[PDB]
RNA sequence: AAACUUUCAACAACGGAUCUCUUGGUUCUGGCAUCGAUGAAGAACGCAGCGAAAUGCGAUAGGUAAUGUGAAUUGCAGAAUUCAGUGAAUCAUCGAAUCUUUGAACGCACAUUGCGCUCGCCAGUAUUCUGGCGAGCAUGCCUGUUCGAGCGUCAUUU
RNA sequence: CGUGAGCCCGGGUCGAACGGCCUCUAGUGCAGAUCUUGGUGGUAGUAGCAAAUACUUCAAUGAGAACUUGAAGGACCGAAGUGGGGAAAGGUUCCAUGUGAACAGCGGUUGGACAUGGGUUAGUCGAUCCUAAGCCAUAGGGAAGUUCCGUUUCAAAGGGGC
RNA sequence: AGACUAAUCGAACCAUCUAGUAGCUGGUUACCGCCGAAGUUUCCCUCAGGAUAGCAGUGUUGUUCUUCAGUUUUAUGAGGU
RNA sequence: CGGGACCGAGGUUCGCGCAUCUGCAAGGAUGCUGGCGUAAUGGUCAUCAACGACCCGUCUUGAAACACGGACCAAGGAGUCAAGGUUUUGCGCGAGUGUUUGGGUGUAAAACCCGCACGCGUAAUGAAAGUGAACGUAGGUGAGAGCUUCGGCGCAUCAUCGA
RNA sequence: UUGACCUCGGAUCAGGUAGGAAUACCCGCUGAACUUAAGCAUAUCAAUAAGCGGAGGAAAAGAAACCAACAGGGAUUGCCCUAGUAACGGCGAGUGAAGCGGCAACAGCUCAAAUUUGAAAUCUGGCUUCGGCCCGAGUUGUAAUUUGUAGAGGAAGCUUUUGGUGAGGCACCUUCUGAGUCCCCUGGAACGGGGCGCCAUAGAGGGUGAGAGCCCCGUAUAGUCGGAUGCCGAUCCAAUGUAAAGCUCCUUCGACGAGUCGAGUAGUUUGGGAAUGCUGCUCAAAAUGGGAGGUAAAUUUCUUCUAAAGCUAAAUACCGGCCAGAGACCGAUAGCGCACAAGUAGAGUGAUCGAAAGAUGAAAAGCACUUUGAAAAGAGGGUUAAAUAGCACGUGAAAUUGUUGAAAGGGAAGCGUUUGUGACCAGACUUGCGCCGUUCCGAUCAUCCGGUGUUCUCACCGGUGCACUCGGGACGGCUCAGGCCAG
């Protein structure tokens, strides 16, 4: 159970708390899990998606498709992965909007920052 | 409820001569709460019948000594096979009801991996599966406010807090339903949950000397007498001292019809 | 309004007693938070016991005199004959009471021996370690087996004198010689008769005696 | 016989009940003590690339500085040099600032964007007039300063 | 199925929760209260849209013209006007361009409607200056106080030159 | 003129005390089973209301060779229609 | 002794009886036969027909009223809570009883434990000063459920004379 | 003439301070009536609401001119009890404390009244800040001693005092720490079902395209990546006595608060009753004096405190402000007036009054294109799991309405009992149990373990089997029972 006077087991609570949260909150709650061969590498169960990273779907009507993601649209919670797209009425194709929890990430945006987060997990 | 509630506004009756129900109006001329009745509990936005107050009676005081001879029949009861299949327990492969374990086997069960192996070994594997397997989404408003799920009650452990310690417990909080009591609590709650007699407790060693030296700190309660001595009804009637005094049976179980 | 075979009403429920109502929903918070309290000035105090050392004094009525309890502080008169400085004993827990008067010397020698029991139970740690002076306690004599609160091992023993004495047949006590119940009765006749014997002594005509020789 | 009136069913209407939910209320419990003449609470008017309101802010105006995070914002182009960045964001923290006209509101007024006075600087031939900019001018009370008044009163000269 | 309150099943719609049994609990059962709130009828395509004399022809625009526009004819206000200006009050109704719905109790291509832009220039007009009836400070005096009286008083009150 | 004092005047309007009091009017929410009335006595600033007794229900208990009766007969009184 | 109508409850034997070596009409229907085996019986609904049937709620001696409220529908809508009493029911202890003002402890507003005082009760009666409940198997008499060694003993309760 | 002192003024002089907001709780003043008394005037409501002034995190009170009458307790506050009691009251309705006792908390102090008088030893302000200096305040009294528990003066004795250095152990925030997206089916999408696993000091909660411990955030234990400040002590090392503090002693003294105490009277208040408190007016004290000791007064004793100056934390109140955690609460006519651009739109000259209004879908994928129309739109067509979700959007009741279908109707209709007619429909029935006739399997009995109600049975195994046993299906015969309506 939780024994934390400080911390609230509220169902009212928790939902204000996820879908008013900031953008570096809404940050940390768009995770997803690395592959295989980047856990035993890195040692890190999940890190947040970055917008250059390359990921694999799991879950949905697209749960095979892969590709570098385009877009991290904290505001709606999903994420842009390039050719997962769909066609409106006129033709055009626009994204599908795809939640962090639902892909794992198989290749990463190396740099400087995400080296030193990488180190602190 | 607030007790302002239904009363922040100031309307008043309008009288008889006017065609409407003489109960109090809001009053003005710019809004849809232009003529509106304001107070009673009949209106839209009145004030509810009797508001409730915090001044009822929610904790009610009962004897302790009526407390303790209810936790003493929980206890009694719980030696009882029929009492705890009645109640809805699996201990169809229990050898003896009082299942007393060795308090020597709880010496690593700190971790609940080792604890959930030692109530399979001891026969309440059944019972703790039953209890996980039960999770359901309960019926009404309940999952709104904080309850959202009915898991039922699985086995009763109980140990001692000077020789036992206090690390037995750590190994069984995240088994669904298996809940743990210190010899010197025995909470009613947790021995008759919801009124029903018979719940399946899994005693220690060392628990088990000392439910003497409990019953005997207490002060001002002695073990109750009974009302009757011999609680078995068929030797009392079927003894030779009774069938011997009775004047023969006068009829049969069916009557010949007159 | 009264109905039936009832007992006249006596609530006193008729000045908007509803804003007044006070209901104790936290007493189970307030226990909690003053043991709280409890636990921070036992561990500033610490090793010092949580209380202070009270005298034992007698209730003051003809319903509780049978019975003693603890009093607020030492009269002036105990702390001198104990031995003990007026503005010393509130630096070493012992509660001082400048008001209270002794007109007994049983009370007066009981509240002593108190003193002097807590002072030879009592260890005095040097104002600085390094020097410590005549009056400090030895290092050697400092244990550390120390008690938590003084009231526990200091209270009241015996509030009330047992009524369980058992005497031999020959040391068996006489009787009032009138009768114990004629004792009590002339005790509160003459009570009742002082002033008026008293002014017929000292009679005019005993006055008219002594004015006629 | 049709029409009309009445009853029922299917479908279609009107209406928003019922069911389920819920970033809301309500009550209880626990902890804390922090507004203002160094100008508060409130009020008015403004500020966004594209905004009316709400929220935020004040001519440094949907905001600056500083710190932390670490790659966004999003309805469209606009940031792609901000990619080692010496650092995005309607982010979080917040210790430095800005803070229009008012308001206890304080030069006098105010139903007026009215009428004044003192000092300093700049420009107009200007110690006096005109314009611009800056700093000022309420009341009561307290301590002290300095300038006084009164045959209230002391001493001396006189 | 049950005497009954009700319970159960089949068929259609629907999309995320729900029920039986034993105890505990209550803001627990509606036909009415000129009950409350919301919605809907018959009446009923009914009453009615009748003061201020009054309109007609052609053409254009337009899907559509009695109440849009131009021309022609006929009329009315008849200078204490249905004219030309303002004070108070209103606040963009002013002007141009365009227009689906709603409004103009009939229509509408028209509009004080809707949408987007534009529009108000002062040494000489007015405010600002003066005082009137009156209101408010100051000195003071009341009042527990919010404050009341006082406007020259029983006040050491101000204004200029070198 | 009891006239006018914002469609308000034989004492304006606003908010609160305030859910003011009302022996008076109106309403008062499922089923079945069993029992089942009173408008009479006394007192009351009582006469549209109360208290009191009566009529009714329920829960019992002593018991259940329980005892009596809105009745007649026999014997014997009273009454003043 | 005939003619007709309605009914067949119950569900092994037992009984009351009659007859005689069989049994029966005697403590409640059996036997034989026929058609159909499905919408034929049956049910629901609609409709016609025979007979009957005033509009509900309410106040009232009396309402269908020419007494009042009611155009219709949905949702909301009125004997609740606290303190203090009393009678009754269930429960624990019982000359005692009540932990929870408070303290210890805790899986932490729960549960468990603790004790001093205190409330009510154990003694009443006087305005009060005050006094304060056994002659006796805690009495005699009558009734009294029950028990009885059949001669008696006799709970509760009532009546009565006492202390 | 000059220089002082006293009093009263000026200054945009130097430096400061007050107002307003808020007022849930707190300290005062002022102050009703509705209501109860079945009327009403005292009473009650109520020393309450409204009004006014003033603070804080608490406020206030507070170290006895107390309570008591006892073997005496010993500042204040709060709870339980005292106690619905003593008492007050048209002695009616009604109101109504306090001592003692148990507990929470605990804490004591500062002045006036004395000559430092062999030395105003005291303080604001300016300059200097480097030690100090200079005006001023002040002798009409600033420092030191003393406060009734005492104290002062004695003379003997004993005894007391300061700086440092910090472990860490709290208090502050801040990074990090477990396990499946394994296979099949349904589904638009598994977070569902079935199977196989793993973590758990973590199976609280939330999100993710449906019920997710292991997909994500978090959740449970510590201990580590850090840093801000200030509180406390455990060991250790430094010192020193000026002239300061105590303790025992008895002789001597021993200042102690005035228009106050008290008394009368008036008003109000109180349970306070020949007057409990407060206030106005009149009178107006004393030194073992004064006050109190719940019945007015005179006389004589006794007990307990020491008024008319002041400060002081805790236990206590309060959800108004800020921040948290919860609920046998409400669930969009409910819950606050406000789940929404709510004290908003709107009304009133104004004081003020004050609403209604939540839900497409997992994702706008919010209907491209063709055709009719002036256009709104319609018809095809397309998106979606679904448009029987089209922004007039979850489901979509009733009142009321349209079409289709089925009926009936001579100044109401509805309704009860009972048939007939028409439409529609649920049951029941279809066979079952027995005995004798065909084709395939193991029965009686005994051994050998193991259980058990101590004599029954299960395990392997000899049962050996076509008109012979046991069981089962195949096809025939007979008896019995079996639905509806009837003679
Ligand atoms: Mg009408
Ligand atoms: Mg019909
Ligand atoms: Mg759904
Ligand atoms: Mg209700
Ligand atoms: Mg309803
Ligand atoms: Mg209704
Ligand atoms: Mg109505
Ligand atoms: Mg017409
Ligand atoms: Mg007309
Ligand atoms: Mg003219
Ligand atoms: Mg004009
Ligand atoms: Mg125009
Ligand atoms: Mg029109
Ligand atoms: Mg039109
Ligand atoms: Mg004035
Ligand atoms: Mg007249
Ligand atoms: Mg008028
Ligand atoms: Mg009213
Ligand atoms: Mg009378
Ligand atoms: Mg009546
Ligand atoms: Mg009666
Ligand atoms: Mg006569
Ligand atoms: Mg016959
Ligand atoms: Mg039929
Ligand atoms: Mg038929
Ligand atoms: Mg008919
Ligand atoms: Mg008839
Ligand atoms: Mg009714
Ligand atoms: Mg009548
Ligand atoms: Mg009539
Ligand atoms: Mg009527
Ligand atoms: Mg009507
Ligand atoms: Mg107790
Ligand atoms: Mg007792
Ligand atoms: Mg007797
Ligand atoms: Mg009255
Ligand atoms: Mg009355
Ligand atoms: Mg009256
Ligand atoms: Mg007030
Ligand atoms: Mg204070
Ligand atoms: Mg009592
Ligand atoms: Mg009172
Ligand atoms: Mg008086
Ligand atoms: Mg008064
Ligand atoms: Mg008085
Ligand atoms: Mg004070
Ligand atoms: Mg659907
Ligand atoms: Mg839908
Ligand atoms: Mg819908
Ligand atoms: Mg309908
Ligand atoms: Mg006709
Ligand atoms: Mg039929």
């Amino acid at each position: 159970v939780k024994v934390n006077n400080s911390v609230s087991s509220s169902r009212r609570k928790a939902r204000k708390a996820h879908f008013s949260a900031p953008s570096s909150v809404r940050r940390n709650i768009m995770s997803a899990p690395l592959s295989k061969e980047l856990r035993e590498k890195y040692n890190v169960r999940s890190i947040p998606i970055r917008k250059d990273d390359e990921v694999t779907i799991v879950r949905g009507s697209n749960k095979d498709k892969e590709g570098k993601v385009t877009s991290v649209y904290r505001l709606k919670y999903v994420i842009h992965v390039e050719r997962v797209t769909r066609d409106k009425a006129t033709g055009a194709s626009v994204p599908v909007g795809i939640h962090p929890s639902n892909v794992v990430i198989t290749k990463l945006k190396l740099d400087k920052d995400r080296e030193a987060i990488l180190e602190r997990i | 409820v607030s007790e302002k509630a239904g009363h922040q506004t100031s309307a008043e009756s309008w009288g008889t001569g006017r065609a409407v129900a003489r109960i109090p109006r809001v009053s003005g001329g710019g809004t849809h709460r232009a003529g509106q009745a304001a107070f009673g509990n009949m209106c839209r936005s009145g004030r509810m019948f009797a508001p409730t107050k915090i001044w009822r009676k929610w904790h009610v005081k009962v004897n302790q000594g009526q407390k303790r001879f209810a936790t003493a029949s929980a206890l009694a009861a719980s030696a009882a096979a029929p009492l705890l299949m009645a109640r809805g327990h699996q201990v169809s492969t229990v050898p003896e009801v009082p299942l007393v374990v060795d308090s020597a086997a709880f010496s690593g069960v700190n971790k609940t991996a080792n604890a959930l192996a030692l109530l399979k070994a001891v026969g309440a594997g059944a019972d703790v599966q039953k209890a996980k397997a039960s999770k359901k989404l309960r019926a009404g408003k309940g999952k709104l406010r904080d309850r959202r799920h009915r898991q039922r009650r699985g086995p009763l452990v109980v140990y001692s807090a000077e020789t036992d310690g206090k690390d037995l417990i750590k190994g069984f909080r995240n088994i669904p339903g298996v809940e743990t009591s210190p010899v010197d609590a025995l909470n009613l709650l947790q021995l008759a949950p919801g009124g029903h007699l018979g719940r399946f407790i899994v005693w220690t060693s060392a628990a088990i000397k000392e439910l003497d030296a409990v019953y005997e700190s207490k002060k001002g309660f002695q073990l109750p007498a009974n009302v009757v001595a011999q609680a078995d009804l068929t030797r009392l009637i079927n003894s030779s001292e009774i069938q011997s005094v009775l004047r023969t049976p006068k009829g049969d179980a069916k009557t010949k019809r007159s | 309004a009264i109905k039936h075979n009832q007992q006249i009403p006596n609530n006193h429920f008729r000045k908007d007693w509803q804003r007044r109502v006070r209901c104790h929903f936290d007493q189970a918070g307030k226990k909690a938070s003053r043991r709280v309290a409890r636990q921070a000035k036992a561990a500033a105090l610490a090793p010092r016991p949580v209380d202070k050392l009270r005298p034992i004094v007698r209730c003051p009525t003809i319903k509780y005199n049978r019975r003693t309890r603890l009093g607020r502080g030492f009269s002036l008169a105990e702390l001198k004959a104990a031995g003990i400085p007026k503005l010393v004993a509130p630096t070493i827990g012992i509660s001082v009471d400048p008001r209270r008067a002794n007109l007994s010397e049983e009370s007066l020698a009981a509240n002593v021996e108190r003193l002097k029991a807590y002072q030879a139970r009592l260890v005095v740690f040097p104002r600085k370690s390094n020097k410590p002076k005549k009056a400090d306690t030895p290092k050697d004599q400092q244990t550390g087996e120390f008690v938590k609160s003084v009231e526990a091992v200091f209270g009241v023993e015996r509030p009330i004198a047992s009524g369980f004495k058992e005497i031999p047949k020959s040391e068996l006590p006489s009787n009032i010689e009138g009768g114990a119940f004629r004792a009590l009765r002339k005790a509160r006749s003459d009570a009742k008769l002082i002033g008026v014997r008293e002014k017929r002594a000292k009679d005019k005509a005993a006055a008219e005696a002594e004015k006629s020789k």
